[PDB]
DNA sequence: AGACACTACGAGTACATA
DNA sequence: TTTTTTTATGTACTCGTAGTGTCT
């Protein structure tokens, strides 16, 4: 039986719309340290990975690991009724055929539960250990948001370049921007970072990347790690834990 | 006005220029303008199906029986002629014909009730029923039993064994 | 808890199904072709599929298998690509695939490798192809159809991918499988041998505690017409209650378990011409109402196909005093009154309940008049063809009477029939005698009733018997028609 | 006022009581109706039976006068399709009563010329809400129907009214009008409706009109004949005996002069001679084949049009080459 | 009349498989399989009124006991079936995540599976191929060449029989001791042979004449149900005089209010499925009864051309 | 004779936006007290009821009791062509025919003469709402639109209970199930946000989510919806107009 | 004030028909 | 062993410009 209390539904609301559209079926599983959610796209190309810790929840009681296997096209459904206002609490009991997701109004005397079926979903949970990327960079993530809008309208690959500590945003009529590292103090929320080992060639496709930026509202800086023969990691932080993009490149 | 229609009538052909405007004008076909006559002066007028060779004189009659029925005022507001000409489905019988046929009768003018009987129904004629599909026939079976109050229909017909 | 699975819990269809392509029952050829195939599928690609090797795969980027339904082609697939090292990206009816579905989703993915490649194995390289996408798209035939949809989509995604591209399908000879003629390896899953469906039965009988000798897998096979699934479907559902079926309950088996499957337009064209089945003794065993179901299994090929080749047959039935003439006059008397019957049928006020009426008189009663032995083949209906070409000619024969009307003042069939014998030598004829001096004439007269090139070029095509100019026009010397169609394009003419 | 309506209409039965011919069917339906057990009805007849008449007096014996908002009354002219079935007919059935308690009744109207899709989506609709709503199908034809359909309701067959219940019709409308009848006359109208109320009351209202008097006098067998244009039996029978015995011209000259003096259709004589010989004891059935073929023949193409002379000359010379080989 | 009683079709409807006396066969199978679990894909096919629906519903009731309400998904052909719903809903369903007892599985019951379309019928294939671990499909329809060979080769084919006169006696001589009604042996002869195998319609003309007249004798239920409307046409058709035909067709089919349409329809069917006569003689009399029934069609349709067809069919049989 | 202008044109458009694809044909009775009109869904589910007085009225004048049929179809459209800063006037003749819909403008010369031909309805005015309720409650109508549908998503019924001092709208259907429970009290800075409830005996009963989307579409009219309720009585959904008040009886589903 | 997700009425395309 | 066919109402699916309530 777990129970989970957030302070407002809006950081869930935000947290499930930021991914809502790579994915429809997501495993949420249930330790004593948190919320683990790994979903991979119907096309297999993306995963998206969040975990959220005790900090976030207001109260949080989780006696045994449990597995969650819920859509979220009626979990969107059920989560646009919730008001902002309102105190979202996960509720599951033993064998958990359906969740309970409650809102309850601190200043009126309105309680208003929505008990979802979940799914049968094949767990083939995959181990993320971590894997040492050629390139590790960190930007905000409004201007990733724009720059990504901006290739997106001239075609569908996107070739991201790391080479030379200089990072390169290309589409092929044919569009480039290019980005120099530079630290601001007075700002650090611009600071630009690079950590580059080797020259990273990736080229990714038009609507993952165009999905990915969406969840650019929970964040205002995003990291981005690249390999040549690794998927491209987008980080974006949260107030306790992260939502990670796992995106593919395409073939040379 | 009346003179023009005068001329008109005298320019052109004789098989429009001699139609019978009267109940009178028809010469043999006795039998049935008889009973026309006969309901004029009460408001009992059923549900008709004229059906005979061509050119007795069955359009003639019932337009000399509506015209003696509503005078030449009350002739354009409470009638519904639907020919062959017109397309007659399953789509029309349903929408207009019932329309039609659930719509209240016209309010008659004063000069209208002094010199015409005015009866308190109208007159849905479909002139060529032959070429109406049983469907659209059947569908006017109970929209012709209910609204018979306000409405009464008349068809015309050559083969009477083409309609239902 | 949920892992755990139970085997009185699966069917016998899914509990004993192929775990490796040694188990698979039959086709070994198609099988064998498709791991060719797909083995030999980078190898193609790094050389954009221009060399072919003795198997003929390779030049083909794509392969579509079928073949009747329940024979192991999803089965086969999916093992060959687990076999292979790729990584399985499935979809299928089931799912919503239109135009639009999957440019936005598969597109995607014709040059993208896959994500999970990368967890599952990295730190050990057992194939360069582990991070390679394989599309098996299942039930292709399943699509909407049509100008607009799928199908066209992915015909055209069959010739631009850097993927293999599997298409799965029960019935290949389709009007929507027509894009997929020429642009994918066709391999074709057919029926199943008796041996090793017969050693499966005998394993997963042993396995299950159930008693079955080798003597009835042959009839159940022929009865169940070459479906592995539903032989063991029908063993999972009678074992439960009768642990044994050799030679005494089978005959209620078979009668209870029969496959209603509707025939093909051509095999309908075989049972109905067919002479056993209209004699005394195959009359009480294929009923009349059999008959008559049989034109219902495909009631707008049946009265053509019968038309057809109702003529083309030795009769076996003929009765005392009758020859074959008698008998196909009768038939196409036959014929004209099922003709009749289909024209009430398909006109205003829909008269369908008719069709009962159109099976026997447009196809059992001809077939009945002349059935017997196939002499020859049995022909397609050839009444469609030769519609489409007298709807064409119809059509360029209206144009050109629209643009004569101006002169001619005679209807279409009154100008085919009369205008034409005699604009043929107005036109072509000053050609054949007198060289390329009697342009000008030509162009005048053509010009005089508002006739073009391409109409000039329509009417020729008219004249049927001992006027043919389909040698004619190319006796005239190249010439002469260079000249009259360069002094086309140069004189203005008044519409 | 209802002295506007016609006569088919004026009359239409209001209760049970008036709803003549039907004995069988209208006692067992009481008796539904009273013990409270009413399954699905499924009233198949022909045209004029009393079918409609029939449910609309039984829906307002159940409910009252409230008859109009307390049942769900579909027909043909009303668009009845499957989605049609799928919202109207499901959420009629799935909810309550607005203005009692008590069951709810649909009444589907000529629903032989629903479409398959619909009887198939209805079908599961009577079995599934059968405790709350009833269903009561009317029909003509009951090969219009799906078999599933079909046996989901009781069938009562409306057979066609029989002489004394059109006489005891009759009777009534002449006390309700201002009108006499001979006896002779009123036979001759039984014989000319096969069972229909309707043409019964048209007539009847068409010869009150003939009168052409205050209605001081009776209705004789010559002012229906006169009203209807059917042919007398005597006409009948001498044009038979003229073509049975006189010779080819003068049997001609007679079938002219009857058609034309009266005004005669050559439908009717063809459906009366029928008649006639139906009766008629003749040897080897070869020349009844050839009598019901001919003329059978002649109606059908009578029934398109035609030269009516020409038809009339078939029509002897097919009675006497069949009556040639009864010799 | 304030409230209806349930008819004896709906209140004696079984709800167990004891209570079905269909074929015995298929019921003792059914009744096994819902006994051990493990319950297949199947379609059920045959008539109108032998116990189908019923037979489904007691195996999907006795197989999931109180889990019914939330593992059983119901769709009828009053619902919509089309491809969305098979995407959406029924995807949804098999999708859905249910603790059930280790011998049961979630049941989709499809009645009338005979009127889905084809889009829908083949986006089942893999929703019921990929969850058949966890769902089951039950199919009822009255005709199995309506539903596409992919969609019957992965199920189990139960092939519904008519009901032989034992088992509908039997049925309805528990009804009667149930509902102690007086009858008698030729009044339940006359319900069987009026029933022509429709236990549903046998029960509904049975409580027609018990609550229409309470005795349920032979002359009560041909009073209250005419005789069956093929017979009648068969008996017309193999008459061997022109007159007996004529006199058949006269009283029994005309003078009791039959339409032309239906007689010639009946006409028609009863000639196709004749066995009496050679094949010939039988495609003879169909081309009789089509040309007879072009005209019943156009409006010309009276007694003279059913007699018409009486003669050209005695003309034919005259050799 | 009958001659009814309105002060404004927009209050006769909501009026019929109320229930414009709700029910097809009306049957207005124009009377000394004022307009109403009672109309039966296609279905036979629900019934409207609308009662505006003499208060609504710029001017009113009506000598006899007279009935006027029509379809909502053609009244919208008849409606639609009119400006929503004209005047509108309501005219009938001695007896019942085609009503004289009048557009008047208050600056320029604009008379927009509309006459719209009467249908003839089966005149079955009953008496309803004369029967006690068990259970009486009046809410916001923003919350019940809200309500209404956000549970129209999760299933297609909606099952409403009263129980002592509570309220609560349940709805249990395939991809989830939703309730809320709302509570009765009384604010005084906000007297419309109020939501009052007399109860005197238990009720439990379901309604349709398709007939519950077009009852909400009411609210525009008013802002505080009063829904009686009562074991085998029609559902009253009433908003209170400014003159009259517009009800709208429902059916409960059978369980 | 406005942009854009949600949405429901409408034109086009086929698909059967006992 | 293989291609097409006029029309008529009911049914189902699809894209889709459009009308309006809502949030950055
Ligand atoms: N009984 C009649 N008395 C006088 N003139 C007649 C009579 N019948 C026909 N006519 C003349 O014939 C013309 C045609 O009359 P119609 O009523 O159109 O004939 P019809 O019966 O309608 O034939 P159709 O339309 O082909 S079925 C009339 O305008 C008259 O001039
Ligand atoms: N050759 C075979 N040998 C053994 N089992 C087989 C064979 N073919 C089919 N099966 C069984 O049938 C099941 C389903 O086979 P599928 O390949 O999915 O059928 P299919 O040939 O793809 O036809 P569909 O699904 O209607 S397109 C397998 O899981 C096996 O249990
Ligand atoms: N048994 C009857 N007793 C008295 N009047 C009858 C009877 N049957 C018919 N009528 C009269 O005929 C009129 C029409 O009856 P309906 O019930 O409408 O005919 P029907 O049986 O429904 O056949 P339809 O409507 O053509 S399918 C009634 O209004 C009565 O005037
Ligand atoms: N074997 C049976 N034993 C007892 N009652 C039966 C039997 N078969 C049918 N019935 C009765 O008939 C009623 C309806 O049966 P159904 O199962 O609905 O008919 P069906 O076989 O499904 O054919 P359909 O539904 O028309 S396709 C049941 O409620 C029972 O009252
Ligand atoms: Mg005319
Ligand atoms: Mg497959
Ligand atoms: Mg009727
Ligand atoms: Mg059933």
């Amino acid at each position: 039986m777990l129970e989970a209390k957030f302070e407002e539904a809006s950081l869930f609301k935000r947290i499930i719309d930021g991914f809502k559209d790579c994915v429809q079926l997501v495993n949420f599983q249930c330790k004593e340290d948190g919320i683990i959610a790994q979903a991979v796209d119907d096309s297999r190309v993306l995963l998206v990975s969040l975990e959220i810790g005790v900090e976030a929840f207001q109260e949080y009681r989780c006696d045994h690991p449990v597995t969650l296997g819920m859509d979220l096209t009626s979990l969107s459904k059920i989560l646009r009724c919730g008001n902002n206002t309102d105190t979202l609490t996960l509720i599951a009991d033993n064998t958990p055929d359906s969740i309970i997701l409650l809102f309850e109004d601190t200043k009126k005397d309105r309680i208003a539960e929505y008990s979802l079926k979940l799914m049968d979903i094949d767990a083939d949970f995959l181990k993320i250990e971590e894997l040492q990327y050629d390139s590790t960079l960190s930007l905000p993530s409004s201007e990733f948001s724009k720059i990504v809008r901006d290739l997106s309208q001239l075609s569908d690959s996107i070739n991201i370049m790391i080479t030379k500590e200089t990072i390169k945003f290309v589409a092929d009529g044919s569009g480039s921007v290019i980005i120099k590292p530079f630290v601001d103090m007075e700002h650090p929320e611009t600071s630009i970072k690079l950590e580059m080992d080797q020259p990273v060639d990736l080229t990714f496709g038009a609507k993952y990347l165009l999905d990915i930026i969406k969840g650019s509202s929970l964040s205002d800086r995003v990291g981005i790690r690249l390999s040549s023969e690794a998927p491209a990691l987008f980080q974006f932080d949260l107030k306790s834990g992260f939502l990670q993009f796992f995106l593919a490149p395409k073939f040379n | 006005s009346k003179l023009a229609a005068e001329q008109s009538l005298a320019q052109q052909p004789w098989v429009e220029k001699y139609r019978p405007k009267n109940l009178d004008e028809v010469t043999a076909q006795d039998h049935a303008v008889t009973v026309l006559k006969k309901t004029l002066k009460s408001a009992n007028l059923p549900h008709m199906l004229f059906y005979g060779p061509p050119g007795t004189g069955k359009t003639s009659t019932i337009l000399a029986l509506t015209k003696e029925l509503y005078g030449p005022d009350l002739m354009k507001s409470r009638i519904l002629e639907l020919n062959a000409s017109d397309e007659r489905g399953i789509s029309i019988v349903r929408e207009k014909v019932k329309n039609f046929a659930r719509l209240t009768v016209s309010k008659p003018s004063k000069h209208d009730l002094e010199n015409y009987p005015c009866p308190p129904y109208k007159i849905i004629i479909l002139d060529e029923a032959d070429s109406m599909t049983a469907d659209a026939q059947s569908a006017l079976r109970r929209t012709m039993e209910t609204y018979s109050g306000v409405t009464r229909f008349c068809l015309i017909c050559n083969y009477v064994t083409r309609i239902i | 808890e949920r892992d755990n699975v139970r085997e009185e819990d699966k069917l016998w269809t899914v509990k004993y199904a192929p775990t490796n392509l040694q188990q698979v029952c039959g086709n070994k050829g198609s099988v064998m072709k498709l791991k060719n195939w797909l083995a030999n599928w980078e190898n193609s690609k790094k050389n954009s599929f221009k060399h072919a090797g003795k198997d003929g795969s390779g030049v083909f980027r794509a392969a579509m298998l079928y073949g009747p339904p329940g024979i192991g082609k999803t089965t086969a697939a999916h093992l060959v690509a687990q076999e292979l090292g790729y990584d399985i990206l499935e979809q299928n009816a089931s799912d919503v695939r239109s135009k639009t579905l999957l440019n936005a989703g598969v597109k995607n993915a014709l040059d993208n490798m896959s994500v999970v490649g990368y967890f599952k194995h990295n730190e050990e390289a057992q194939n360069l192809n582990g991070k390679h996408f394989v599309i098996i798209m299942d039930e292709v035939d399943g699509m909407s159809g049509g100008d607009r949809g799928g199908v066209g989509q992915l015909a055209q995604f069959c010739r631009k991918t850097s993927t293999p591209l599997i298409l799965i399908c029960n019935e290949r000879n389709l009007p929507k499988m027509r894009p997929f003629d020429r642009v994918c390896l066709d391999i074709q899953f057919r029926r199943p041998d008796a041996n090793s469906i017969k050693s499966r039965l005998m394993t997963i009988a042993i396995r299950e505690k159930f008693k079955l000798d080798p003597n009835v897998i042959d009839r159940l096979i022929q009865t169940t017409r070459g479906d592995i699934r539903q032989v063991i479907n029908l063993l999972s559902t009678i074992s439960t209650t009768t642990k044994t079926i050799n030679h005494e309950n089978i005959n209620e088996i078979s009668k209870a378990w029969e496959k209603n499957i509707a025939l093909k337009p051509f095999d309908i064209a075989h049972k109905m011409l067919d002479g056993q089945i209209y004699s005394d003794i195959g009359s009480r065993n294929f009923t009349l109402n059999d008959k008559i179901a049989l034109y219902f299994d495909d009631f707008d090929f049946t009265p053509l196909m019968i038309q057809e080749n109702y003529l083309s047959t030795r009769p076996s039935v003929l009765k005392p005093g009758q020859s074959h003439l008698e008998a196909v006059a009768e038939a196409a008397n036959c014929i004209s009154l099922g003709d009749i019957v289909e024209k009430k049928i398909r006109s205003s006020e829909q008269l369908w309940s008719l069709l009962p009426l159109h099976a026997v008189l447009s196809s059992v009663y001809p077939a009945s008049k002349v059935a017997g032995h196939m002499a020859g083949r049995i022909n397609f209906t050839a009444w469609l063809g030769q519609n489409s070409k007298s709807a064409k000619y119809y059509r360029l024969l209206q144009e050109i009477h629209y643009h004569t009307r101006l002169g001619t003042s005679t209807d279409k069939i009154g100008l085919r029939l009369d205008y034409l014998p005699t604009f043929r030598k107005r036109l072509l004829d000053p050609f054949l005698k007198q060289g390329a001096d009697a342009i000008s004439s030509v162009i005048e007269v053509m010009d005089d009733y508002y006739l073009t090139k391409e109409d000039w070029d329509s009417i020729m095509e008219f004249f049927v018997g001992p006027d043919v100019t389909t040698a004619i026009i190319k006796k005239i010397p190249a010439t002469v028609k260079s000249g009259f169609t360069r002094k086309y394009n140069s004189m203005t003419h008044p519409v | 006022s209802k002295e506007n309506l016609p006569w088919v209409e004026k009359y239409r039965p209001e209760t049970l009581d008036e709803v003549y011919g039907q004995n069988e069917v209208i006692t067992t339906v009481r008796k539904f109706v009273d013990e409270g057990k009413l399954p699905h009805l499924l009233f198949y007849g022909p045209p004029g039976t009393g079918k409609t008449s029939t449910i609309v007096a039984l829906a307002r014996e159940i409910y009252g006068k409230n008859y109009s908002n307390m049942v769900l009354e579909l027909n043909a002219s009303d668009d009845r399709g499957i989605d049609v079935v799928r919202n109207q007919i499901k959420d009629f059935a799935s909810t309550r009563q607005i203005f009692s308690k008590g069951f709810k009744l649909i009444i589907l109207d000529e629903a032989d010329a629903m479409t398959n899709a619909a009887q198939n989506a209805l079908r599961r609709v009577i079995e599934r809400y059968t405790k709350n709503t009833r269903f009561c199908v009317l029909a003509n034809y009951a090969h219009k129907l799906t078999p599933a359909l079909l046996s989901r309701c009781t069938r009562f067959r409306f057979q066609p009214l029989p002489q004394e219940a059109i006489e005891r019709r009759i009777a009534n409308v002449l006390v309700h009008e201002k009108l006499k009848l001979s006896p002779n006359a009123e036979k001759a109208l039984i014989e000319l409706s096969n069972g229909d109320m309707r043409r019964v009351l048209n007539v009847l209202q068409s010869c009150k009109a003939t009168l052409d008097n205050p209605d001081e006098d009776e209705i004789s067998d010559d002012v229906i004949y006169e009203c209807c244009g059917a042919p007398r039996p005597s006409d009948l029978k001498a044009v038979l005996k003229s073509i049975l015995e006189d010779d080819w011209g003068t049997a001609h000259y007679t079938l002219n002069k009857v058609r034309s003096a009266k005004g005669l259709a050559l439908i009717d004589l063809i459906e009366g001679i029928v008649k006639i010989l139906e009766d008629y004891e003749l040897q080897n059935e070869e020349t009844r084949v050839h009598l019901l073929t001919k003329l059978a023949d002649i109606e059908y193409s009578i029934s398109k049009g035609g030269n009516d002379q020409i038809q009339g000359s078939a029509v002897i010379g097919a009675i006497k080459a069949s009556f040639e080989n009864e010799t | 009349t304030l409230s209806l009683q349930l008819p004896w079709v709906e209140k004696y409807r079984p709800q167990v498989l004891s209570d079905i006396v269909g074929n015995k066969e298929t019921i003792d199978r059914l009744q096994q399989i819902a006994k051990d679990g493990n319950m297949p894909h199947m379609i059920i096919s045959g008539m109108p009124g032998i116990g189908k629906t019923t037979s489904v519903h007691c195996l999907a009731h006795e197989l999931l006991g109180r889990s019914y309400a939330d593992g059983v998904l119901e769709l009828n052909a009053s619902d919509d079936r089309g491809i969305d719903v098979v995407r959406n809903q029924i995807k949804h369903f098999a999708q859905k995540k249910l603790h059930l007892p280790p011998g049961k599985h979630k049941i989709v019951i499809l009645d009338e599976a005979d009127s889905m379309t084809a889009g829908a019928q083949q986006a089942l294939r893999r929703t019921m191929e990929l969850y058949s671990n966890s769902t089951r499909f039950a199919f009822a329809c009255n005709q199995s060449n309506k539903i596409i060979e992919p969609l019957q080769s992965r199920c189990a084919i139960l092939r519904y029989s008519k009901l032989s006169d034992e088992d509908v006696l039997k049925r309805l001589l528990q009804i009667i001791k149930l509902e102690d009604v007086k009858y008698t042996n030729d009044g339940l002869e006359a319900i069987i042979f009026t029933a022509e195998g429709d236990m549903r319609q046998a029960i509904n003309n049975l409580q027609s004449t018990v609550a229409g007249h309470g005795l349920v004798n032979a002359d009560n239920v041909f009073k209250i149900v005419d005789s069956p409307h093929p017979l009648i046409v068969k008996k017309m058709l193999l008459a061997s005089n022109l007159e007996d035909s004529i006199q058949i067709l006269r009283t029994d089919l005309w003078k009791k209010g039959y339409s032309s349409i239906d007689i010639v329809t009946t006409s028609f069917r009863v000639t196709k499925n004749l066995a009496q006569v050679k094949e010939s003689v039988r495609l003879e009399m169909i081309k009789e009864i089509g040309l007879t029934h072009m005209r019943i069609l156009e409006g010309v349709g009276t007694y003279l051309q059913l007699a018409s067809m009486l003669a050209k069919i005695h003309k034919l049989n005259n050799k």
